């Protein structure tokens, strides 16, 4: 109507743009989207190999469910300017070394690499953009942090701390630490799992939170959530 | 053909039918104008719903005619056709009613229990053709009352019913009970499913989002057998001792008494699937 | 930390280039925008909107 | 110490640049402007809505021809649009999804990209194949790269995240010449009119003035209080305006080197996206993420309009080059025409 042949065929053409994007945009729908983070180089890596310079873009497949995890570490930037691009995220990844409570950063004097993790955990976490957003909490290097504790008290990184200095308390006492950085338990969970540097079920543990995930926001759909 | 005179029936089915079209028509209106204007994208989902909510919006626009038809000591003077057409149209949106409540629980039984399944894929374009082929199956399934005669004239009082005291329908009589059988086991296996699955995710089911929702699931069912139920129960009464019920005036008034409860649950569906949603606009 | 040195010597050079600059007064800087605004005023369809026949998103 | 007395020299100056733009500021523009006719009421309707990206728009940018666009969005696909005809002259699957800059050519035969990639990934649109394929990744900014604007078919500016504006030659692939001085994340760009000189708006709250051929700063902006998301050249060039996020948008003057007019209202509290000029910079439209934008009265700071009709915050604005129109992207995944 009123067109001309190239009228019509460049219609025709954006009609085929238009269904390629649609079958683009239901190709990532079914796609889960993860926010790898952590502070510094603690255990990025290891989950990265138990799962498979700006952003890195780690792609694996389990139980017919496709996974996208980004990496945003050496993207030394205002974290505020781009962290609303993973507002749709299905979970964030959030990977803590537990031997690091005794080492210190290097980058400022007197400065805990374990309260490094506990601020990046609790600006992330509170953070306007992941207020539903859950929270898939790694604990790397649990069997180190085991061997050293007999040398090194948790003390000198947690003053308060009045618990034995054995594995399962001061395991315990951090992963409550952690937790109680979330102030929106009301509308988020977090997950929290210890990981050995081989331990195989760590993609299960993603599998499951992302499934929980999945239900809350099935729910939703059918307006029973 | 019969001449059964429960005045008590005169008393209790006018008040009955103008409630539950009262508040059922404002009800389903209501959730119609929000599946159609206020939500702006649609969800395999929300056709299901908007389906649901149409065959109870429906048969609540039924309702005005049998109320004549009861306020004047069950006379029916709008003549045959349009009794065909009345009984029609009450049966098809009781069925598709029912087809719809159904479809509604396995979609969140496909959405529980089988979060990553191919059934959850699907466009909202295949969900119409699903909803469009079920409209006609349950419309193929409830022709045959438009097939025959229903008018009963007695002392010049004529009947239009199709379940009538004399004896058995017959298909209409089947498709009562299966229409409710079949569908309770669907509905109740996948409620049981569903919670059973639902309480498994300890972090999850700690939620009171999850416990409200996992209480409206059995709340869902609970109404279908509650507002079912009484119905097919009456009916089978009679259909079993048909000889010595025939004409019962008892077990008549029973059966259209209770036979008012399904048009009770077109009312509270939009209640328990439409307001009862802390998601829906 | 001797570095320092020189990325101060490098920031008090660029606050000494952009200090020796020639600057109008604002009230001239002020005229000459709206005198641009005023010149030009009539060729904006979005200040002065085009009737439908030249409006090519109609 | 040599170092404090290098502070107490640069404080020295910043002193004697502010006493130097106190002294030459004697009528502001509301007081000279106070005196001529208001633009009275700006009202623009959707004319188009551009339909088909599925993720938040970050990006957009307006054709020469005032008739194609290009605009980013997180789906990772740059589509091209015939904005007459609502239809999609090109989709380009991005290999980097998270796109947050792109950019049209002059000529028309070119489109770039860019984001948390760090890579300012150049289209050749006009392919003997009849495909867009990639030109050339223009690699080396350790940040994310936040705007890309091109000069010609060769020369490039991009802006970038690691505090830092930097000058491409497409040809070679190399980093021609690179802009420093900044102190926060750049956000922002934009290109004067004969392209000899561009300002960039970031996160140390200061705009700075570079000269693309010498490449190094010309003049530093400050009055902000927040970061600052957007910026664009008067249309003589002479003059650019700022957007950031303490809701308030600045004019600032290249000759005067002052601010001259704050575009704020009290109920304007969210920030600021995007920040774009009329073809006569009379009306200054600024996209915020209270999901709409408002159009400014540029030389009396009134509202002139709102343009409402986003369901989520818009995050880019665009006036063709013959100020027919004005484009609003915003995370919605829509883009609309405005006359
Ligand atoms: O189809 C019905 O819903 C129906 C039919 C009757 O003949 C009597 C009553 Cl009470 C209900």
């Amino acid at each position: 109507c009123t067109l001309s042949a190239e009228d019509k065929a460049a219609v025709e053409r954006s009609k085929m743009i238009d269904r390629n994007l649609r079958e683009d945009g239901e190709k990532a729908a079914r796609e889960v989207k993860l926010l790898l983070l952590g502070a510094g180089e603690s255990g990025k890596n290891t989950i990265v190999k138990q799962m498979k310079t700006g952003i890195v873009e780690t792609h694996f497949t389990f139980k017919d469910l496709h996974f996208k995890m980004f990496d945003v570490g050496a993207q030394r930037s205002e974290r505020k300017k781009w962290i609303h691009c993973f507002e749709g995220v299905t979970a964030i990844i959030f990977c803590v070394a537990l031997s690091d409570y005794d080492l210190v950063l290097a980058e400022d004097e007197e400065m805990n690499r374990m309260h490094a993790s506990m601020k990046l955990f609790d600006s992330i976490c509170n953070n306007k953009w992941f207020t539903d957003t859950s929270i898939i909490l790694f604990l790397n290097k649990k069997d180190l942090f085991e061997e050293k504790i007999k040398k090194s008290p948790l003390t000198i990184c947690y003053p308060e701390y009045a618990g034995s200095n054995t594995y399962e308390e001061a395991a315990a006492y951090i992963q409550c630490q952690f937790e109680d950085l979330n102030k929106r338990k009301d509308t988020k969970e977090i997950y929290t799992h210890f990981t050995c540097s081989t331990d195989t079920k760590n993609v299960q543990f993603v599998f499951d939170a992302v499934t929980d995930v999945i239900i809350k926001n099935n729910l939703k759909d059918c307006g029973l959530f | 053909c019969c001449r059964i005179e429960g005045d008590t029936i005169s008393q209790v089915m006018p008040p009955l039918l103008i409630v539950a079209f009262v508040l059922g028509a404002l009800g389903n209106g209501v959730a119609l104008c929000g599946f159609c204007f206020h939500m702006k994208t649609w969800k395999p989902s929300t056709v299901y719903l908007f389906n649901l909510a149409v065959a109870d919006f429906l048969l609540m626009i039924c309702l005005p005619f049998r109320t004549d038809y009861y306020l004047r000591r069950r006379h029916w003077a709008f003549g045959d056709i349009p009794c065909r057409v009345g009984l029609f149209t009450l049966a098809m949106n009781r069925a598709g009613s029912i087809v719809f409540l159904t479809v509604v629980a396995a979609d969140r039984y496909f959405k529980v229990v089988h979060p990553h399944h191919a059934v959850n894929t699907i466009s909202t374009r295949v969900a119409a053709g699903i909803v469009c082929t079920l409209w006609a199956l349950v419309i193929l399934g409830t022709v045959y009352l438009l097939l025959e005669n229903h008018l009963c004239v007695q002392e010049t009082a004529v009947s239009c019913e199709s379940f009538i005291m004399e004896s058995a329908n017959g298909w209409h009589d089947i498709m009562f009970q299966l229409e409710f059988f079949m569908p309770l086991g669907i509905i109740l296996f996948c409620s049981f499913k569903i919670v059973w699955s639902l309480r498994r995710r300890q972090q999850l089911a700690r939620q009171a989002r999850m416990k409200k929702a996992t209480r409206f699931i059995m709340v869902v069912a609970i109404v279908f057998i509650t507002c079912y139920l009484p119905s097919v129960s009456a009916r089978l009464y009679f259909l079993w001792t048909v000889p010595s019920s025939a004409c019962d005036p008892s077990v008549h008034g029973a059966l259209h008494i209770t036979l008012s409860f399904t048009y009770m649950n077109s009312m509270l569906d939009p209640l328990v699937y439409y307001f009862s949603s802390p998601s829906f606009p | 930390n001797t570095a320092s040195i020189a990325q101060a010597r490098k920031l008090v050079e660029q606050l000494k280039m952009e200090a020796n600059i020639d600057r109008i007064k604002v009230s001239k800087a002020a005229a000459d925008l709206m005198a641009y605004c005023e010149a030009h005023a009539k060729e904006d369809p979005l200040l002065t909107p085009v009737p439908a026949s030249e409006n090519p998103f109609r | 110490s040599e170092l404090d007395q290098l502070r107490q020299e640069a404080e020295q100056l910043k002193n004697q640049i502010r006493d130097a733009r106190k002294a030459c500021a004697d009528a502001t523009l509301s007081q000279i402007t106070n005196n001529i006719d208001p633009v009275g009421r700006i009202q623009m309707r959707t004319r188009r809505t551009l339909r088909g990206h599925l993720a938040k728009i970050y990006a957009m940018h307006w054709g020469t021809d005032s008739r194609l666009l290009v605009s980013a969005s997180q789906d990772g696909k740059l589509i091209i649009w015939d904005s007459y005809t609502t239809n999609k002259v090109h989709a380009i699957p991005l290999r980097s999804s998270w796109v947050m800059t792109c950019a049209y050519a002059p000529s028309g035969n070119y489109v770039a990209c860019g984001g948390l990639d760090n890579i300012c990934s150049i289209y050749n649109l006009k392919t003997r194949e009849g495909n867009v394929r990639v030109s050339r990744e223009l690699a080396g900014h350790t940040g994310y790269l936040s705007c890309c604007r091109f000069l010609d078919d060769n020369q490039i500016v991009t802006s970038s995240g690691d505090t830092t504006c930097a000058l491409w030659d497409i040809e070679t692939g190399q980093q021609t010449t690179t802009f420093t001085g900044h102190t926060g994340d750049v956000m922002s760009l934009s290109l004067a009119p004969d392209t000899r000189l561009f300002v960039s708006g970031a996160c140390d709250a200061s705009a700075k003035l570079w000269d693309v051929r010498e490449g190094m700063c010309r003049q530093t902006f400050t009055g902000h209080e927040s970061d600052i998301n957007a910026i664009c050249f008067f249309p003589n060039g002479n003059a650019f305006a700022t957007g950031s996020d303490d809701a308030t948008c600045r004019l600032f003057d290249l000759r005067a080197d002052q601010e001259l007019m704050t575009y704020s209202h009290d109920n304007i509290i969210c920030g600021i996206t995007s920040v774009s000029f009329s073809k006569s910079g009379r009306l200054l439209l600024a996209g915020y993420d209270d999901f709409n934008c408002n159009v400014w009265d540029a030389l009396k700071a009134d509202r002139a309009g709102v343009l409402a009709g986003h369901d989520n915050r818009v995050s880019c604005l665009g006036v063709t080059d013959d100020g027919m129109a004005v484009a609003t992207g915003s995370w919605d995944s829509f883009l609309k025409i405005w006359n």
